[PDB]
RNA sequence: AUGUGGACCCGCCCCUUGGGGUGUGUCCAAAGGGCUUUGCCCGCUUCCGGAUGGGCCCGCGUCCCAUCAGCUAGUUGGUGGGGUAAUGGCCCACCAAGGCGACGACGGGUAGCCGGUCUGAGAGGAUGGCCGGCCACAGGGGCACUGAGACACGGGCCCCACUCCUACGGGAGGCAGCAGUUAGGAAUCUUCCGCAAUGGGCGCAAGCCUGACGGAGCGACGCCGCUUGGAGGAAGAAGCCCUUCGGGGUGUAAACUCCUGAACCCGGGACGAAACCCCCGACGAGGGGACUGACGGUACCGGGGUAAUAGCGCCGGCCAACUCCGUGCCAGCAGCCGCGGUAAUACGGAGGGCGCGAGCGUUACCCGGAUUCACUGGGCGUAAAGGGCGUGUAGGCGGCCUGGGGCGUCCCAUGUGAA
């Protein structure tokens, strides 16, 4: 079977990056949406949107980067560098706000889902919530 | 307050007392993962009321024998022997693991 | 050597002697009462339980039995004495019971 | 311990010239003046490229040899100032040019820091009127650093209280030459003091 | 039964003593029951006796019963307001 | 292995293995000599080593090395044992204290004197 | 006898495990002493309440070995009784046939646990010595007595071992209380002062006891403060340095240039001690000088006054610091790599130098570095490591959507986290 969607997606995405594909589809959560409203809102991909693969359901995912660099090697620079799942299945990670890591002293974001909903780090620690820490995307 | 568990009943063969089966979970020390665990309770029955296979609860008691110091407090819902089961697999396994073999 | 403090093993002694005797009064006075009760002497049993009730509160006046040691030894009592005169009997003399 | 042997034999291992002989490592005599090669029968010879420890030792040696003070006080002095808050390379210096010893060197009661050690030792030098006999005492700010009403008229303070006259202090002290009483008006920054002496590392090398 | 004395706390030649509730089979210096001042018989400190009054008369209205010593600093304080 | 694994089994830990049974750990053991023999080292050396087979008072029967000049150990002098493998001679893995008991201190050193136990030249 | 009241059996109601009220019957109290003598003091009996101290029960945590896998007969439960302050197979008769175990039972090994301590950036690792809390023991085993409390270290009985007395029948002992002796050991202190302070027992009090304690003694064993202050040349009966009996350094470094003044001497001299008690007010009233100091004539203050202990390790690289001579795989060095075979900065001396300094080195043990048991944080094609392959039990893990619960998870308040 998929035994975990959202380290799939969160690789399908950093797979796709590399080879510096368009778009790149992962089969439909509500949670999954929910996770990409963030990576928009922080500014990691363009966007995603709800097209229809095989009549099932998928989420086109447009991916950004950085400008042609020059020299040898002429590939952009990711806007992309890091993104890791951390609490895992069989290695469930909680933490209470006191707890919240700051990532890369702030120069990227660390998703994490509470009773509150799916929020930044910036703005778990703004509604004073902890709970399942879903990742890093520096 | 006088601690009370949640559990299920896995025998019936004394009289006036029943073995209750009370899970635990709970993330480990170092590592985190969340881990279930159990331990019995023989718990007192003052009418052979509560039957072989229901979801009981336990409350902290005065003692009454060795190793018994539970009354049960209220039937939560009835039967489910998936539970036992489930138990009593796990009970008949060591058939085998000894210096043989057994059920498997 | 000889601390005059073994003075306190005289005095032991003395007292040893004085409980050890109120308990076998009380004890060989409880036995009369419940086999005077085992045979519907109802009268004569009360009679002698009615006194046995009373040694056992003297002597639990000083420190032989003190507490609730002495309660208890008067729960148990009068609660064979009553079963065993209702194996037919009716309490004549009823001293120290109350029906 | 305190050291204590000939001492114009450091100013010139280090390099750096240095005022362990108070008065006379001013005149053409510093033995730094016109000998500036380290001792032994090899000052003269080549110096090879020294390992980053030898920099850091000898960059500590150099702090410490100018304050006169026993390994003993100095490490116990660094980690009290690791422990403490702000930037730990300063403070210590401030710890340093706090200790009465220095004071009344800095005050120019006595030409050296060793002699000036002396005078503290033999109880010439009184803090808030009282006696103090302690070349480690910590002076606070607030703290007047007088000179001892029966040693008023010795021969020494005459002489090197006088050479004062017209003389500026730091901007930390503020010296009375009349009465004879300094005060200590403030923990000394970095800028006001002219160690020929590279903290950074003195730190480096007990985060060894 | 429960008592009211001082538990030294100082350094030797340096005494200290402890105003202090305490079961009067304990040890001198040991786990007492609760602390209600501080003395300091040579006076070094101009604050060298403190007392917390309204404790004082919780313990000694439950019967705590002071040392000799212990109740002197408790009248200097005015536990007991004789008049 | 897993975080699952971890769980069942885990990790282990390692033992000490000391080098010096010197019995109870002690920094020292007295002991009793017996066999002043002599050694010759091993893979890349050569010299006459002096040895000496020692009775201790933990029971034991070991091999310690004789460090210095010349020594005055004779068949039951009785000498101190330390600490201290010597690379040269396998099997011994223990020195001898110069300078305590019948293991009189080396002679006339002007140097590392504080080991060998010789004392203060009367130089003043 | 008296019954304020309390205990017991039946009940009656409230409560809900044996909590509180209530009726009949029964049962249970007591101690006297002193007086500045008929009213004060310290006692005495029953009952309720408080406070302190403690018993028992439960959840959770608490080292290693699976080359210990099955364990259990009072063993698991039941009724009844015994025992206890009290629950309980704690104990006993009778009945049922149960209980525990791979989430490690049974066995073996090791060990008092903790507040803490050491280390580490941290997670973690190591530890439990002083101080404080709890437990256990008092030559070894067992048992009860007395009592509020003991299975009782300086109490009792019995048995076992050791020592001592013995008229040979029988007796006496127990420093793991302060000191001290002895043995063992690498190694661990004075048969000291004192009841002044704090604390304990008893006493109406005066007081008494207190190797609890407060002190002093010994030992660089530890920590911290402090002294040895510093301006000058160099003839080897076997003993002053550097190109051959030869080239500078030691080195501003002195056996003596002034200054200060450790030790030492002389005099003053304490805090710690105000209560208990006496005295007025009522036997706790701002009066007690009633009196009390072991440490100790010490700390500390003032006068006099001497130039007045330096040692230990290291100098091939790691690792700060180099030359001459002697020695020739010898004597020896050595933490690891290594040096010595005639030209040695490595051995041994010397001069010089580096590090620390009343200490400096060696050994031993713990953490570190070691991301070398890797949770943070490692690996397994060839370096160590994929099970010869499967089947599948327990276990671990589990696609999309909706709704309920709120066990995990999160937040706020709160109690606790003693010193
Ligand atoms: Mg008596
Ligand atoms: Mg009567
Ligand atoms: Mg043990
Ligand atoms: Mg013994
Ligand atoms: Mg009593
Ligand atoms: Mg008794
Ligand atoms: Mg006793
Ligand atoms: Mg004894
Ligand atoms: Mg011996
Ligand atoms: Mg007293
Ligand atoms: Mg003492
Ligand atoms: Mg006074
Ligand atoms: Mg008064
Ligand atoms: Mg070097
Ligand atoms: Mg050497
Ligand atoms: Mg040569
Ligand atoms: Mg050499
Ligand atoms: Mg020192
Ligand atoms: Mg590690
Ligand atoms: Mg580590
Ligand atoms: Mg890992
Ligand atoms: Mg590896
Ligand atoms: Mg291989
Ligand atoms: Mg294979
Ligand atoms: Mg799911
Ligand atoms: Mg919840
Ligand atoms: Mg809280
Ligand atoms: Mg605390």
């Amino acid at each position: 079977m998929l035994t975990d969607p959202i380290a799939d997606m969160l690789t399908r995405i950093r797979n796709a990056t590399r080879v510096y594909k368009e778009s790149t589809d992962v089969p439909a959560s509500r949670f999954k949406e929910e996770i990409l409203r963030i990576l928009a809102r922080e500014g990691f991909i363009k966007g995603y949107e709800r097209v229809d693969v095989d009549g099932k359901p998928y989420l086109r995912v447009y991916l950004k980067y950085g400008p042609r660099r020059q020299g040898p090697d002429p590939r952009p620079e990711q806007v992309i560098h890091h993104i890791r799942r951390i609490s895992k299945p069989g290695r469930r990670v909680y933490v209470g706000v006191k707890e919240i890591p700051r990532v890369r002293r702030g120069l990227g974001i660390a998703i994490l889902s509470t009773s509150k909903g799916v929020l930044t780090d910036r703005e778990a620690r703004k509604l004073g919530v902890g709970g399942e820490l879903i990742c890093e995307v520096w | 307050p006088k601690k009370v568990l949640t559990g299920v009943v896995v025998s019936d063969k004394m009289q006036k007392t029943v073995t209750v089966l009370v899970e635990r979970q709970f993330p480990h020390p170092l590592y985190g993962k969340v881990i279930k665990r159990s331990k019995k309770y023989l718990a007192h029955d003052p009418e052979e009321k509560y039957k072989l296979g229901d979801v009981v609860e336990i409350i902290e008691s005065r003692p009454i024998s060795k190793r018994k110091r539970f009354r049960v407090l209220r039937l939560v819902e009835s039967g489910r022997m998936d539970l036992v089961e489930k138990y009593l697999i796990r009970r008949q396994n060591y058939q085998s693991l000894s210096k043989r073999g057994g059920k498997a | 050597r000889n601390l005059s403090a073994l003075k306190r093993h005289r005095q032991s002694l003395k007292r040893r002697l004085r409980n050890k005797a109120k308990k076998s009064a009380i004890k060989t006075l409880s036995k009369k009462a419940i086999q005077l009760a085992q045979e519907g002497k109802a009268e004569e049993a009360l009679k002698i339980m009615r006194k046995a009730e009373s040694l056992i509160d003297k002597a639990a006046k000083g420190s032989t039995l003190h507490k609730n040691a002495a309660a208890r030894r008067k729960s148990r009592l009068m609660r064979k004495v009553r079963q065993l005169l209702e194996a037919a009997g009716a309490p004549l003399i009823g001293g120290g019971l109350s029906a | 311990g305190r050291y204590i042997g000939p001492v114009c034999r450091l100013c010139r291992r280090e390099g750096v010239k240095l005022y362990l002989k108070g008065e006379r490592c001013y005149s053409p005599k510093c033995a730094m003046e016109r000998r500036p090669y380290p001792p032994g029968q090899h000052g003269q010879k080549r110096a090879r490229r020294p390992s980053d420890y030898a920099v850091r030792l000898r960059e500590k040696q150099k702090l410490r040899r100018i304050y006169g003070i026993s390994e003993r006080q100095f490490r116990n002095l660094f980690e009290e100032a690791s422990k403490k808050k702000g930037v730990t390379g300063s403070v210590f210096l401030g710890l340093l040019e706090s200790r009465l010893d220095n004071v009344v060197y800095r005050l120019g009661f006595a030409v050296s820091r060793r002699q000036a050690r002396q005078l503290v030792r033999h109880g010439h030098i009184t803090v808030n009127g009282r006696r103090v006999d302690l070349p480690s005492y910590r002076v606070r700010p607030g703290d007047e650093i007088a000179v001892a009403e029966k040693s008023r008229n010795l021969e020494l303070i005459r002489q090197n209280l006088e050479a004062m006259k017209g003389r500026k202090v730091g901007p930390w002290l503020s010296l009375d030459v009349e009465g004879m009483k300094g005060k200590f008006l403030r923990l000394p920054d970095r800028e006001d003091l002219a160690l020929p002496v590279n903290e950074q590392l003195v730190i480096e090398f007990y985060s060894r | 039964m429960v008592k009211i004395r001082l538990a030294r706390f100082g350094s030797k030649h340096n005494p200290h003593y402890r105003i202090v509730v305490t079961d009067a089979r304990r040890k001198r210096d040991g786990k007492y029951i609760e602390k209600i001042g501080y003395y300091d018989p040579r006076k070094t400190t101009p604050d060298w006796l403190k007392v917390d009054v309204e404790r004082a008369r919780y313990w000694l209205s439950v019967g705590a019963q002071p040392t000799d010593t212990a109740r002197r600093l408790l009248r200097q304080a005015g536990v007991f307001r004789q008049e | 292995p897993t975080i699952n694994q971890l769980v069942r089994k885990g990790r282990e830990k390692v033992r000490k293995k000391s080098k010096v049974p010197a019995l109870k750990g002690a920094p020292f053991r007295r002991g009793v000599c017996t066999v002043v023999r002599t050694v010759t080292p091993k893979k890349p050396n050569s010299a006459l080593r002096k040895v000496a087979k020692v009775r201790l008072t933990s029971g034991y029967e070991v091999t310690a090395y004789i460090p210095g000049e010349g020594h005055n150990l004779q068949e039951h002098s009785v000498v101190l044992i330390r600490g201290g493998r010597v690379k040269d001679l396998p099997g011994v893995r223990y020195h001898i204290v110069r300078g305590v008991y019948d293991a009189a201190g080396v002679k006339d050193r002007k140097k590392s004197r504080s080991k060998y136990g010789t004392k203060k030249p009367k130089e003043a």
